[PDB]
């Protein structure tokens, strides 16, 4: 009954057990599906039992459950905004206590989801854009992050900073969703500066590593991104196969740009066979097959956001093609016109001797080719030993 | 004119004292401009009294103000800006007329210094964009006006590059280009979400990419475009330029420069020094067998590949990096190459100038010029 | 005659609008009504840090827009409670305090529940005490002498301060007495707060003094 | 679908993690030129006069 629910809420608040209160607020609990708890105006009973601001929060929670029962997610989002604000006031009221951290996990995480629903319930009416509710939820999450991070004087085992990374991830899940980056810089700086960086929970660390690895990949930092995405993929939960596939989607181009090629079994296992041809072409120095494969799955790569990143494999393809030319001719003094013929066989548009020389000069400078160019003889003289050093050492 | 200016100031003071403040968000009232002139009367008289006119806004041969020629000035407001009154803002038709006047009567003037011309046009386009922003204008016509502002700034990014710092600051011009492109992107997204599509978007998105060739993140943004915009020829050219620059493919980069439009070439001119320095580093490392001996490389190859005006400019570029040039053969030496300290002065490329086959007004307008507006303001 | 081979970060301007800072719609409406074009370099660098309630130390030329950064930040992260003062801004001159007050009144156009007050030397303490007693503000802008006088006699409750800000802090900390008063005011305020200090000429000798007031700040110098 | 969903638990200590011992192959970069594409490229080079010396 409602009286039993309110008494249980009061006892949980008095006993200061975060898990029980979080369950009594979270929608994951079956009590939201309980028909008798859903009410339209239960604030009178909440006022009698619960002391402020908890009474307002739980009245808003009951109203939110009633609204969700009717599939009115705009009212649910407004009620959940009231939830977040009331709980933030209550949480700030606490001093040197972090027992209410799981409640913040139950409340804030529930807000964002509702925003999505509200968002996809506002496209139908056409009275709002895509992401306004997400922006409001991001503002609420920023308030929560401020409350958690401002507590720098409490004990190690009694601080609210344990709730930082979680909130950061939530903000990430909005920033990438509404395509609004560059707000991740303060969050990354705060997480790096924090001494609890390696002490957060494994799930939050994996999520943070995945998002920061994506951001570093888009910043052409293919070593930091490689490290972050490797950590995320290695420690991802076995049950969440979708998360492993999503991490691997961005881990593959970074690893291939560093000279590592995924096996066919890996692509088959995680249903990423779109890369299967690409990994082959870069292995064979086949520019034509690489272009055809990137065009065949262009929609998938643009959807993932790695198509133009995958276009950067052209340098490794050039290196492999020139290595194949060197192995076919079996001489250390290779005429540049041989490389021109090889490039024309790959149907490179507007390719001539000047562009071949430019490509070879860049490969030599970056260390991919251990040789020099003789302009008088128009040849390439490579090292007799180790002419093409492995890409892992470049 | 001082008495008229003070009377207009008193009128505005009374009208603003009638204005209310401290309103709720839902009760907000967006501003609707009512100025039928290119410049407000009060601002005209104010700048006439204070002797702050540009050369274009005065009657020739005197310091008196040709009111039909004066254009509203950007002034950054202040903490005491006192809000814009309705008659201090020009509506969208008046803004379009002002932009037409700028592109038809001012952007081709030859008399007067380059500094005065650039300052006048830049400040007046800033004023137009401020009037657009304060009125919450989001329409294809406003998009066109901001597009013309962006085109003017893109042209000046190369036309004025040889001027002294007191005449043209490259950093400020680049910032203005970036702000104009940001406004254009915001309005494009708003109109697309509202069900309206802009014909010229595919052009300026490309400019955006050409303005962010050193920022990898732009790639992500390029993959977020509408399929019509992303598959357009302009965006394809911009992505090709990005790939050429980031892969240090200077031959391909300058081939793209040769086969580019005037504004695309003007945007690509910003990376000439960087790409040439990287190219010289790569060539010096790749054409030298040992650090102790030098190798002769044809100067004609350097001129052709790096798109230099003639042998003299290439010789100066090579000498500024410590390499000896003689008999049309630069002696590439691995131990003699050195990157100079302090950026060298930039000069306009002849090819980009040759690409300008029409007037500046037509390039900024994006097409044939509209008829010159004729509007004598009412006292 | 071929000799065998002998074996042996450019940056771009960042672009963003005020809508990209996820400000409150009232703040964005007030900004666009003010005709702000776009965040400047200092604004783009400092606003994302300042919104999250973290300390910042900024050095930039006059007119770059340092004051607007903290005005927008403190308006964004404001939880207006009747009877409490949550934002305290201090500067060494009355004119600067009135400029800050004008900025606050200018950006809080669509926030009718926000109150701002200014307390400065040259007036009587009775007016400031009456303002505190009758209509308590949420934002207090003042000079260290007047603020210290109002705090010593238990007229200004500084125990609820969440945003401690110094404007043109270099010349305020160069003075010995002003620095001592600022130190006392900082000691009166609670520890859990964000500190933002902005100045036009941050000498390297004063920088340790500025960083003494903060905890792991973001420092910008141009 | 383009969302990183929340994990069912908060910590797993590495016991329940999908193990991929040999995921990235390292011996792909070899001197093997016997594949079909190598034969096609060799035929093209032979056509254009560039032939491996005996
Ligand atoms: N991003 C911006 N766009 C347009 N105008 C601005 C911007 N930032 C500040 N301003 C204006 O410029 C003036 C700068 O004053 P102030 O904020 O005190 O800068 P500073 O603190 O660097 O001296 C302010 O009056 C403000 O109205
Ligand atoms: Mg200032």
């Amino acid at each position: 009954t409602i009286n039993q629910y309110l008494q249980q809420v009061y006892e949980a608040i008095d006993s200061r057990d975060g898990a029980s209160c979080a369950e009594l607020v979270s929608f994951k609990h079956p009590h939201v599906a309980n028909p008798r708890l859903q009410m339209a105006s239960p604030e009178e009973k909440c006022q009698q039992v619960l002391e402020p601001p908890y009474d307002e929060m739980f009245a808003a929670h009951l109203r939110c459950t009633y609204a969700v029962g009717n599939h009115d997610f705009i009212e649910a989002y407004k009620c959940q905004t009231v939830i977040v604000q009331s709980f933030l006031r209550a949480f700030q009221a606490h001093k040197e206590e972090n027992w209410a951290l799981p409640v913040m996990y139950a409340v804030a995480l529930d807000l964002r989801v509702f925003a999505n629903n509200a968002d996809q319930q506002l496209v139908k009416k056409g009275k709002s854009k895509v992401g306004d509710m997400l922006e409001k939820a991001a503002e609420l999450l920023m308030s929560c992050f401020r409350v958690c991070a401002s507590d720098t004087r409490a004990g190690i085992e009694d601080s609210k900073k344990w709730g930082m990374l979680f909130l950061v991830n939530q903000l990430f899940k909005i920033y990438f969703k509404i395509n609004k980056l560059h707000l991740c810089k303060p969050l990354i700086r705060a997480i790096d500066s924090s001494n609890l960086k390696d002490d957060y929970s494994t799930a939050q660390r994996v999520t943070y590593k995945y998002y920061v690895g994506r951001k570093a990949m888009f910043d052409s930092d293919f070593k930091q991104a490689e490290e972050y995405l490797s950590f995320a993929f290695e420690h991802c939960h076995r049950s969440s196969q979708k998360n492993k596939r999503m991490i691997l989607i961005y881990l593959l181009p970074v690893k291939m740009l560093l000279g590592h090629m995924p096996t066919v079994e890996l692509l088959k296992k995680y249903h990423l066979m779109q890369f299967a041809e690409v990994t082959r072409a870069v292995s064979e120095g086949n520019l034509l097959l690489l272009h055809e494969a990137l065009a065949k799955h262009e929609a998938f790569f643009i959807r993932c956001g790695i198509f133009l990143i995958l276009e950067k494999l052209k340098i490794i393809t050039y290196r492999n093609l020139f290595k194949k030319v060197y192995l076919l001719l079996k001489t250390h003094q290779l005429s540049l016109d041989a490389f021109l013929v090889a490039l024309k066989f790959m149907q490179v548009e507007d390719v001539d001797i000047d562009e071949v020389q430019c490509i070879l000069a860049n490969l030599i400078y970056m260390g991919h080719v251990k040789g020099y160019i003789s302009h008088q003889h128009q040849k390439l003289v490579v090292s007799k030993q180790n002419p093409f050093p492995p890409l892992s050492t470049v | 004119s001082k008495e008229k200016y003070r009377l207009l100031d008193q009128r505005d003071r009374i009208m603003r004292q009638a204005r209310v403040k401290r309103t709720d968000l839902d009760k907000a009232r967006t501003f609707v401009g009512t100025c039928l002139d290119m410049c407000p009367e009060k601002e005209r008289y104010m700048r006439e009294t204070r002797s702050q006119l540009s050369v274009f806004e005065v009657v020739p041969g005197t310091d008196q103000v040709d009111h039909a020629a004066a254009v509203k000035e950007y002034s950054r407001s202040s903490a005491d800006q006192e809000e814009p009154l309705p008659h201090e803002l020009r509506p969208l038709p008046v803004l379009s007329r002002t932009m037409d006047y700028l592109v038809t009567q001012i952007m081709d003037q030859k008399e007067g210094s380059l500094r005065d011309w650039y300052d006048f046009v830049w400040n007046r386009t800033r004023g137009i964009r401020k009037d657009i922003t304060q009125q919450h204008l989001c329409d294809p016509l406003t998009v066109s006006l901001i597009e013309k502002c962006t085109r003017f700034h893109i042209h000046c990014a190369h036309f004025m590059c040889e001027e002294p710092m007191s005449s043209f600051d490259a950093k400020i011009n680049n910032e203005n280009m970036t702000k104009c492109l940001q406004s254009l992107k915001e309005m494009y997204q708003d109109l697309r979400n509202k069900g309206v599509f802009c014909a010229s978007e595919a052009e300026f998105q490309g400019y955006n990419v050409l303005l962010s060739l050193n920022k990898g993140d732009i790639l992500r943004e390029v993959q977020q475009f509408h399929p019509a915009v992303r598959n357009s020829s302009e965006v394809k050219f911009a992505v090709q330029a990005f790939a050429a620059l980031n892969s240090n493919n200077f031959v391909r980069f300058f081939k793209l420069v040769q086969s580019a439009s005037y504004l695309n070439a003007c945007l690509l001119h910003c990376y000439f020094s960087q790409i040439r320095k990287d190219a010289l580093r790569a060539l010096n490392f790749a054409y030298t067998v040992s650090t102790q001996r030098s190798t002769i490389f044809p100067l004609d190859g350097v001129v052709r590949m790096l798109l230099f005006r003639d042998c003299e400019e290439a010789t100066d570029f090579l000498t500024c990096h410590g390499l000896t040039v003689s008999d049309g053969c630069v002696e590439l030496n691995r131990s003699a190459f050195l990157e100079p300290e302090g950026l060298s002065k930039t000069r306009k490329s002849v090819f980009i100038t040759r690409k300008l086959t029409v007037s500046v007004g037509e390039i900024v307008n994006g097409g044939p010029l509209p008829p010159v507006p004729r509007h004598t303001p009412v006292c | 005659e071929l000799l065998d081979y002998e074996d042996d970060s450019y940056v771009s301007i960042h672009s963003s609008g005020f809508r990209d800072f996820l400000l409150k719609p009232e703040l964005l409406r007030a900004i666009v009504d003010c005709g702000f074009e776009h965040p400047s370099e200092v604004q783009h660098e400092c606003i994302p840090q300042a919104i999250l309630g973290m300390d910042v130390l900024c050095q930039a030329k006059s007119g770059m827009g340092k004051t607007a950064v903290f005005v927008l930040a403190t308006l964004q992260q404001l939880x207006p409670v009747t009877g409490q003062v949550s934002v305290l801004v201090m500067c060494h001159t009355r004119e600067l305090a009135f400029q800050i007050s004008k900025e606050y009144e200018r950006f809080s156009k669509y926030m009718p529940n926000v109150k701002v007050a200014v307390f400065f030397g040259g007036l009587s303490i009775k007016k400031d005490e009456e303002v505190l007693k009758k209509n308590c503000p949420h934002i207090v802008v003042g000079t260290p002498g007047r603020i210290l006088a109002l705090a010593r006699n238990k007229s200004l409750n500084l125990k609820h301060i969440k945003h401690f800000i110094l404007d043109e802090c270099d010349k305020m900390l160069e003075q010995l007495d002003m620095r001592r008063d600022v130190q006392e005011i900082f000691r009166m305020t609670p520890h859990e707060k964000q500190v933002m200090m902005f100045s036009a000429t941050l000498s390297k000798e004063i920088r340790p003094v500025c960083r003494k007031f903060m905890q792991d700040p973001m420092e910008i110098f141009v | 679908d383009d969302e990183f969903e929340e994990f069912p638990a908060e910590d797993w200590a590495g016991l329940d993690e999908d193990e991929d011992a040999h995921v990235w192959e390292d011996n792909w970069d070899d001197d093997n030129v016997e594949d079909d594409f190598s034969n096609q490229l060799r035929a093209e080079l032979e056509k254009h006069g560039y032939k491996m010396e005996t």
